[PDB]
RNA sequence: UAAUUGCGAUAACGAACGAGACCUUAACCUACUAAAUAGUGGUGCUAGCAUUUGCUGGUUAUCCACUUCUUAGAGGGACUAUCGGUUUCAAGCCGAUGGAAGUUUGAGGCAAUAACAGGUCUGUGAUGCCCUUAGACGUUCUGGGCCGCACGCGCGCUACACUGACGGAGCCAGCGAGUCUAACCUUGGCCGAGAGGUCUUGGUAAUCUUGUGAAACUCCGUCGUGCUGGGGAUAGAGCAUUGUAAUUAUUGCUCUUCAACGAGGAAUUCCUAGUAAGCGCAAGUCAUCAGCUUGCGUUGAUUACGUCCCUGCCCUUUGUACACACC
C-alpha cells in the first residue's frame, strides 16, 4: 500500500487504509447496499466518512436532509431529551461502540446491518384523521420514501433509549440489540412492533 | 488490583454499634448507615485504620473492627481535625465531640429543648414545628405537616 | 413575651392544620369595575361652546 | 476665575430649529393666543422659514377637562 | 420572497427609455454606468436598480413588455 | 445488595467455563447471567486477558468489547 | 462600546420591553519625531469641538 | 406477500384538513403508463419511489 | 531521535510521572493529604489515597513547562470545577489553594519549579533537564 | 528565508492560523504533534485532508498551527480547513496551477467546510426570553 | 410578495408618508493605508532531549523585515447572479452550478394615520384640583414590618440517575467591567482543610487583573441497580466574610442529619439552523446578597419547508334604528 512517513510519527493502522478502499473506522463503506427497492437515493452511504461528525447545513433547504450520511443522521437522533442535547462526541462515542458491536455477533459489516434495520421499520402503509364529521374515523395513507426512514431512525433510537432506563446494559447495547432485530425485523425490536401496529390500523380504513 | 476470592472470611449480615450492615456493599459505603457517618468522616478513619477499603464489608476480619470503633469513639486522641466533626465546643463544656448514631437522636433534642427552655425565638419556633432557618413559610412547605 | 408564645397554645401547624381555609382563600380578581370604564361616571359633560373657545 | 467664559451667538434662521420655534409657541400659547391661531403661525413662519416641512402637535386640556390634541402639519416629512 | 421595490422598478423603466445605446446586457457594466448616469444614493440601492434593468433588457432581446 | 455481588467461591468456577461460547461480553453480560455485580465484575473482565481467554476488540472505559479466546 | 440595557416604561406595566444604548469611543495615539517649539505648535489649531487631545512624555 | 412498484410521476397538491397530506399520480414501474393517485403522509419531491399494500384501491380528496 | 514533552500523551504521560515520582521518594507531603477533598467544589477527596499527589504533581509540572510562568491562583481555577450548590445551580469555583501552594514547594526543593520573577513559577532548568527523560521512558511502551 | 506561506481556518469563533514552511514534513499544531489532538473522537476529522489528497505531499513542507478562542470542537474544524486552504496556498506560488487545481478539487468533491469558511454565526438573544429565538413560558390568567 | 410588494386587469393617469430605501451589528478581502498597548518570520542573547544539521521553550525591546492572523480606517462585494424548471411563460417562484454570503443575506434599529378613560401624580423642583400642615400625611431619629402561614394560583431553580453521580486527569470561549482625592479590578509569595487571612505589585486599561485554563464536554478509574454513592429539602454543632447592626438564622466553608422525589392527571408554554435544548460567563442590581434579568460565547439535534382544522387577527361583502358607535 506504498507506505509514506515523514518527521511527525503516522502510525501504519492510519496509514494502512487512507487511499485504500475507504472504509469506515474500522468498517468497509463498500458492498453496503440497500435491500429495499424503495429508500434507494435516500439512504446515503457512497459517498464514505470515516466518522460520523460533519459541520454541514442540512435545513437551509427542504431536502438536503436526504444527502447527509445516513448513519451521521442516526447518531445526532440520540443527543436528545435535553439531558444530551448537543453531547454530539458523547453520542458519536456510543456509535463507534455500537457498530464495534453486533459485528462481535454479526458478521456482517455493521454499516450494512443498520441500512438492514431501517429498510424494515419504515412504515409502508399508516392512519390519518380524516376530517369526517365528528367522530371521524382514519384514512390508509401511505408514508413518503423519507418520513419512511425518518420515522424509522426515530422509532429505533427512542426504543433503545429507553431500554437503557434504569438498567444496567449500556444505551450502546441496547442500540446494538436493536439493530440486530431490526435488521430483518424479529418480534423484538421496540422498531418493528411500532410500526407494523401503526400499519395493521392502515388496514382498519378500507 | 486481580481477583480474590476467600473461603468463608465473608459474612453477609453482622451488627455492631447498635446497626446492621450489608456484608455485599463496599465498606468505605456500608458503614455510612449508622447517623452521624457520613461518606466522608468514614473514608478519614478508614485507612487511617490502615484497612484497604478496596474490598467489601463481609471482609476485614474482625481485630480491625474492634478499634475501629475506638478511633472514632477516640477522634481526637487518633489524629483527626477538630473542625472534622459534627459537635465542636459542645455547649457547655468547651470539649470537641463526635455523636454517632444513638446520642445524635439524644443531641439534637438536647440543643432543641435547651432553646426553648431559654425561650430563644429559634426554639420557639422549633415548638411550632416550623421552619427555623427564617425561609419564606408562606409559599413552601405545605403539606408535610 | 416568648414564655407567652409558647404556653400559649392555638399556635404551631397542628393547631392549625386541624383547622379548614376559609374559601375565600381560592377567590378570583374580582374585576375592578373595568365594564364601565367607557362609561364617564363624573356625572357631567363638557359644554360645546365651551371647547370652541379652547380648541 | 478665567477657566472658562461663554459669548452670546444668535442663532442663523432659527425657524428652522425645533427648539426655537417650540418655546415659540410656549410663549404664544401663555399671551392668550387661540390654539390654532398661534399653532398656525409658526408652521406658516417655518415653512416661509426655509424648512422642507414642519409638524406640531399639542396635547393636554384647553378649557375642557377632556385632554384633546390637535397635529398641525405642512410640506413634506419623512418619518422612518 | 424579493419583488423588487417599485422605485427601482420604476427607475430601470426610464433608463431603458432613454440609454438602450448603452445599457449593455451584463450587470457589472450596467452597475458602473448608474454611478456615473445616476445619482442614487447607495450601493445595494443602484445594485438592486441595474440589477434589474438588466433583466429588462435581457427580456427584451427577446420581444417587447409594458412600459 | 442482591444476588451474589462479591467472590462466591463456587461461582467462580462457572465463569471459568462460561466464557466460551460467548460472541459478546461486557460488564453488564456479566450480571446478566445470575451472576456477580459489576464492581466485582468489571476488574474480573481482564484478570482473564491475563492468559488466552478474551479478544479485546474494544477500545476504553464504560464500554467494554472482548471476544472469544482464538 | 458602552451599552446600557433599560425597560422603556418608566413604571413596571406592559410587556417587558428592554432597550439598550450605545456610546462609542475611539482613542488613537501617535508617537511622534518633532523639536521642542513645535510642541504648541500643533496645540491650537488641532481641534475641532468634541476630540480629547493628550500628548505624553518619554517612556518612563 | 403482493407489494406494488410506484414512482410518483408528477405531484398535484396538498389535500387534508390540516394539510399534512397530498394527492399524488404515481406510475407502476410493472406493466407502466400506469395510474394511481394514491397519498402519502412525508414529505415527497419528483421521481420517488414508494409501495402500497391494496393497488386495487384508490380515495380522492380527504375531508 | 529526540523528543519533546508535546510529543507525548498528555494522560498516559504524567501518570507514568506518578508512577516515577511514587517510586522515587523524595515528597515532601505536607502530611495532610488524608482529608483535603481539593477545593470546596468538590463532593469528596480523590480515590487514589496513596498517590493523587504524584498524580497531581505530575501534571503540576506538565502544565508549568509549556507555560512561562504560573502562580498559585492559576493553579486553582485550572482543577477547580463545578460545584452543585445542592438545588441551586451549578457553578465554577477555584480548587483548594495550599494543595496548589506547596505541591510547589513540595517540588520545587526537589528542584523541578523556580519561583520566576515577574512574579509566578517558571519550569525549572534541572526540570527542564528531565523533560524528554520521561517523555522519552513513556514512548518505550509502544517501541 | 525559504517558501513559505501563511493561512488561516475559521469556525464560529475559533480561528487557526498555519504557516507552511518548506521543511520535510513536520505537523505539531501549537507545538505539539497532529498524532494526538485531544478529542479521539474527532482526531480522524483533521486527519483526513491528509488521506483525501494523497498522504504524502509533505516531503518538502512543513506545517504547525496555533489555534486561539473557540472551544473543544471549534477549532478542530477550524485547523483542518486551515491547513487544506495552506497546502493549496503553497501550490499556487511554488508549483504548477495543474497540481493545484487537482488538489482543490479533490478537496471540493468531499470538502465540509474544508476550503470555503462555514458562514454560521450564533444568533443574539432578544429581550423576552433567554433564547436566541426561544421565549419565556406565559401565563394566560 | 414579509409588505397598498409588484405583475396583470383597469376611468383613471402619474406621486408622497408608512413598507422598501435607510442605519447598526455578525459574516468576505494575502488589494490600500501599519501598529512594543496587536501579531508573524529571521536573528542575536538563551534552555532541554537527541544528535547529523533537528524538535520544544525562555528572552518589556538585542536587532532586522513584514501585516496572514489581531485591530479599524478607506474602498470593493450581491444584484437572488448564471443556466435551467414553473408561470398570463408577466411579477414572481423553484432546482442545479458558482459563490464569504443567495430564508427582507442572518440579527436587530427606526417606523405613518388613528385608536385606550391601558399603566405611570410611588422617577421627575413635570403638573390641575382636593386633602393635610406643628399632637404634621412635612422631616429626621430608635425599633418593628414589607419575609409574617391551615391554603389557592404563577415565573423559576435542583432532581428522580448508568447518554449517570463521583474521583483523578485532559482542558477551550465570548459579550463586559474596573481606584482621585482613592479604597475599584487584583496577579504574585507565604499561613490556613476550607472559607479565608496576610505581604506586595500592575492597571484610569487592547498596556495590569486575564489565554478570564468558565461550564457542560473529552479521557481513566471506583461504584452496580437496590431511593443506591441518584437526590439534596430540613436540621444540629463549628469556623469565616459583608457591615454601625446578621436574632426571624445576609453570603461563604466544614462535619453531621439524608425528606419528597422511581418521568408527573386534566390541562398548557417556547420554538425551524448554529435555531431548539443542554452549558457555564459577563453585565445590570450590589457594602453583603441571583434560583432574576440583559448580553455572550461554549456543545449542538429532532422534525417542518405545509395547511385554515383549532385558536387569534386582519380583509372584502352585508345588515344596522349604533356615531358617547354593542361598555
Ligand atoms: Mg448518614
Ligand atoms: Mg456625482
Ligand atoms: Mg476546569
Ligand atoms: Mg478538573
Ligand atoms: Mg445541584
Ligand atoms: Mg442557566
Ligand atoms: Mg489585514
Ligand atoms: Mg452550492
Ligand atoms: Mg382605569
Ligand atoms: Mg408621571
Ligand atoms: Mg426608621
Ligand atoms: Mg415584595
Ligand atoms: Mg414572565
Ligand atoms: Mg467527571
Ligand atoms: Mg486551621
Ligand atoms: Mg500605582
Ligand atoms: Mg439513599
Ligand atoms: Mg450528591
Ligand atoms: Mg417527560
Ligand atoms: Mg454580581
Ligand atoms: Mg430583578
Ligand atoms: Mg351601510
Ligand atoms: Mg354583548
Amino acid at each position: 500500500f506504498t507506505p509514506v512517513v515523514l518527521a511527525t510519527p503516522i502510525p501504519e493502522e492510519v496509514q494502512q487504509a487512507q487511499t485504500e478502499i475507504k472504509l469506515f473506522n474500522k468498517w468497509s463503506f463498500e458492498e453496503v447496499e440497500v435491500k429495499d427497492a424503495s429508500l434507494v437515493d435516500y439512504v446515503q452511504v457512497r459517498q464514505p466518512i470515516f466518522v460520523a461528525h460533519t459541520a454541514g447545513r442540512y435545513a437551509n433547504k427542504r431536502f438536503r436532509k436526504a444527502q447527509c450520511p445516513i448513519i451521521e443522521r442516526l447518531t445526532n437522533s440520540l443527543m436528545m431529551n435535553g439531558r444530551n442535547n448537543g453531547k454530539k462526541l458523547k453520542a458519536v462515542r456510543i456509535i463507534k461502540h455500537t457498530l464495534d458491536i453486533i459485528n462481535v455477533l454479526t458478521d456482517q459489516n455493521p454499516i450494512q446491518v443498520v441500512v438492514d434495520a431501517i429498510t424494515n421499520t419504515g412504515p409502508r402503509e399508516d392512519t390519518t384523521r380524516v376530517g369526517g364529521g365528528g367522530a371521524a374515523r382514519r384514512q390508509a395513507v401511505d408514508v413518503s420514501p423519507l418520513r419512511r426512514v425518518n420515522q424509522a431512525i426515530a422509532l429505533l433510537t427512542i426504543g433503545a433509549r429507553e431500554a437503557a432506563f434504569r438498567n444496567i446494559k449500556t444505551i450502546a447495547e441496547t442500540l446494538a440489540e436493536e439493530l440486530i432485530n431490526a435488521a430483518k425485523g424479529s418480534s423484538t425490536s421496540y422498531a418493528i412492533k411500532k410500526k407494523d401496529e401503526l400499519e395493521r390500523v392502515a388496514k382498519s380504513n378500507r | 488490583s486481580l481477583v480474590v476470592q476467600e473461603q468463608g472470611s465473608f459474612q453477609h449480615i453482622l451488627r455492631l454499634l447498635n446497626t446492621n450492615v450489608d456484608g455485599n456493599i463496599k465498606i468505605v459505603y456500608a458503614l455510612t448507615t449508622i447517623k452521624g457517618v457520613g461518606r466522608r468522616y468514614s473514608n478519614l478513619v478508614c485507612k487511617k485504620a490502615d484497612v484497604d477499603l478496596h474490598k467489601r464489608a463481609g471482609e476485614l476480619t474482625q481485630e480491625e473492627l474492634e478499634r475501629i470503633v475506638q478511633i472514632m469513639q477516640n477522634p481526637t486522641h487518633y489524629k483527626i481535625p477538630a473542625w472534622f466533626l459534627n459537635r465542636q465546643n459542645d455547649i457547655t463544656d468547651g470539649k470537641d465531640y463526635h455523636t454517632l448514631a444513638n446520642n445524635v437522636e439524644s443531641k439534637l433534642r438536647d440543643d432543641l429543648e435547651r432553646l426553648k427552655k431559654i425561650r430563644a425565638h429559634r426554639g420557639i419556633r422549633h415548638f411550632w414545628g416550623l421552619r427555623v432557618r427564617g425561609q419564606h413559610t408562606k409559599t413552601t412547605g405545605r403539606r408535610r405537616a | 413575651g416568648n414564655e407567652g408564645a409558647i404556653r400559649d397554645k392555638t399556635a404551631g401547624r397542628r393547631n392549625n392544620r386541624s383547622k379548614d381555609v376559609t374559601d375565600s382563600a381560592t377567590t378570583k380578581k374580582s374585576n375592578t369595575r373595568r365594564a364601565t370604564d367607557r362609561h364617564s361616571r363624573t356625572g357631567k359633560t363638557d359644554t360645546k361652546k365651551k371647547v370652541n373657545q379652547g380648541w | 476665575p478665567g477657566t472658562i467664559v461663554l459669548y452670546a451667538e444668535r442663532v442663523q434662521d432659527r425657524g428652522l430649529s425645533a427648539v426655537a420655534q417650540a418655546e415659540s409657541m410656549k410663549f404664544k400659547l401663555l399671551n392668550g393666543l387661540a390654539i390654532r391661531r398661534a399653532a398656525y403661525g409658526v408652521v406658516r413662519y417655518v415653512m416661509e422659514s426655509g424648512a422642507k416641512g414642519c409638524e406640531v402637535v399639542v396635547s393636554g386640556k384647553l378649557r375642557a377637562a377632556r385632554a384633546k390634541a390637535m397635529k398641525f402639519a405642512d410640506g413634506f416629512l419623512i418619518h422612518s | 420572497g424579493r419583488v423588487r421595490t417599485k422605485t427601482v422598478k420604476r427607475a430601470s423603466k426610464a433608463l431603458i427609455e432613454r440609454y438602450y445605446p448603452k445599457l449593455t446586457l451584463d450587470f457589472q457594466t450596467n452597475k458602473r454606468l448608474c454611478d456615473e448616469i445616476a445619482t442614487i444614493q447607495s450601493k445595494r440601492l443602484r445594485n438592486k436598480i441595474a440589477g434589474y434593468t438588466t433583466h429588462l433588457m435581457k427580456r427584451i432581446q427577446k420581444g417587447p413588455v409594458r412600459g | 445488595a442482591q444476588h451474589a455481588v462479591i467472590l462466591d467461591q463456587e461461582k467462580y468456577d462457572r465463569i471459568l467455563k462460561e466464557v466460551p461460547t460467548y460472541r459478546y461480553v461486557s460488564v453488564s453480560v456479566l450480571v446478566d447471567r445470575l451472576k456477580i455485580g459489576g464492581s466485582l465484575a468489571r476488574i474480573a473482565l481482564r484478570h482473564l486477558e491475563k492468559e488466552g481467554i478474551i479478544k479485546p476488540i474494544s477500545k476504553h472505559s464504560k464500554q467494554a468489547i472482548y471476544t472469544r479466546a482464538t | 462600546v458602552l451599552k446600557i440595557s433599560t425597560r422603556k416604561t418608566p413604571n413596571g406595566e406592559g410587556s417587558k420591553t428592554w432597550e439598550t444604548y450605545e456610546m462609542r469611543i475611539h482613542k488613537r495615539y501617535i508617537d511622534l519625531e518633532a523639536p521642542v517649539q513645535i510642541v504648541k505648535r500643533i496645540t491650537q489649531i488641532t481641534i475641532e469641538p468634541g476630540v480629547d487631545v493628550e500628548v505624553v512624555v518619554a517612556s518612563n | 406477500t403482493p407489494v406494488t412498484l410506484a414512482k410518483v410521476i408528477k405531484v398535484l397538491g396538498r389535500t387534508g384538513s390540516r394539510g399534512g397530506v397530498t394527492q399524488v399520480r404515481v406510475e407502476f414501474l410493472e406493466d407502466t403508463s400506469r395510474t394511481i393517485v394514491r397519498n402519502v403522509k412525508g414529505p415527497v419531491r419528483e421521481n420517488d419511489i414508494l409501495v402500497l399494500m391494496e393497488s386495487e384501491r384508490e380515495a380522492r380528496r380527504l375531508r | 531521535p529526540g523528543v519533546s514533552v508535546r510529543d507525548v500523551a498528555a494522560q498516559d504521560f504524567i501518570n507514568a510521572y506518578a508512577s516515577f515520582l511514587q517510586r522515587q521518594g523524595k515528597l515532601e507531603v505536607p502530611g495532610y493529604v488524608d482529608i483535603v477533598k481539593t477545593s470546596s467544589g468538590n463532593e469528596m477527596p480523590p480515590q487514589d489515597a496513596e498517590g493523587w499527589f504524584y498524580k497531581r504533581a505530575a501534571s503540576v509540572a506538565r502544565h508549568i513547562y509549556m507555560r512561562k510562568q504560573v502562580g498559585v491562583g492559576k493553579l486553582n481555577k485550572l482543577y477547580g470545577g463545578a460545584k452543585s450548590r445542592g438545588v441551586r445551580p451549578y457553578k465554577h469555583i477555584d480548587a483548594s489553594g495550599s494543595i496548589n501552594r506547596k505541591v510547589l514547594q513540595a517540588l520545587e526543593k526537589i528542584g523541578i519549579v523556580e519561583i520566576s520573577p515577574k512574579g509566578g513559577r517558571r519550569i525549572s532548568e534541572n526540570g527542564q533537564r528531565d523533560l524528554d527523560r520521561i517523555a522519552a521512558q513513556t514512548l518505550e511502551e509502544d517501541e | 528565508a525559504v517558501p513559505s506561506v501563511q493561512t488561516f481556518g475559521k469556525k464560529k469563533s475559533a480561528t487557526a492560523v498555519a504557516h507552511v514552511k518548506a521543511g520535510k514534513g513536520l505537523i505539531k499544531v501549537n507545538g505539539s504533534p497532529i498524532t494526538l489532538v485531544e478529542p479521539e473522537i474527532l482526531r480522524f476529522k483533521v486527519y483526513e485532508p491528509l488521506l483525501l489528497v494523497g498522504l504524502d505531499k509533505f516531503s518538502n513542507i512543513d506545517i504547525r498551527v496555533r489555534v486561539t478562542g473557540g472551544g473543544h470542537v471549534s477549532q478542530v474544524y477550524a485547523i483542518r480547513q486551515a491547513i487544506a486552504k495552506g497546502l493549496v496556498a503553497y501550490h499556487q506560488k511554488y508549483v504548477d496551477e495543474q497540481s493545484k487545481n487537482e488538489l482543490k478539487k479533490a478537496f471540493t468533491s468531499y470538502d465540509r467546510t474544508l476550503l470555503i469558511a462555514d458562514s454560521r454565526r450564533p444568533e443574539p438573544k432578544k429581550f423576552g426570553g433567554k433564547g436566541a429565538r426561544s421565549r419565556f413560558q406565559k401565563s394566560y390568567r
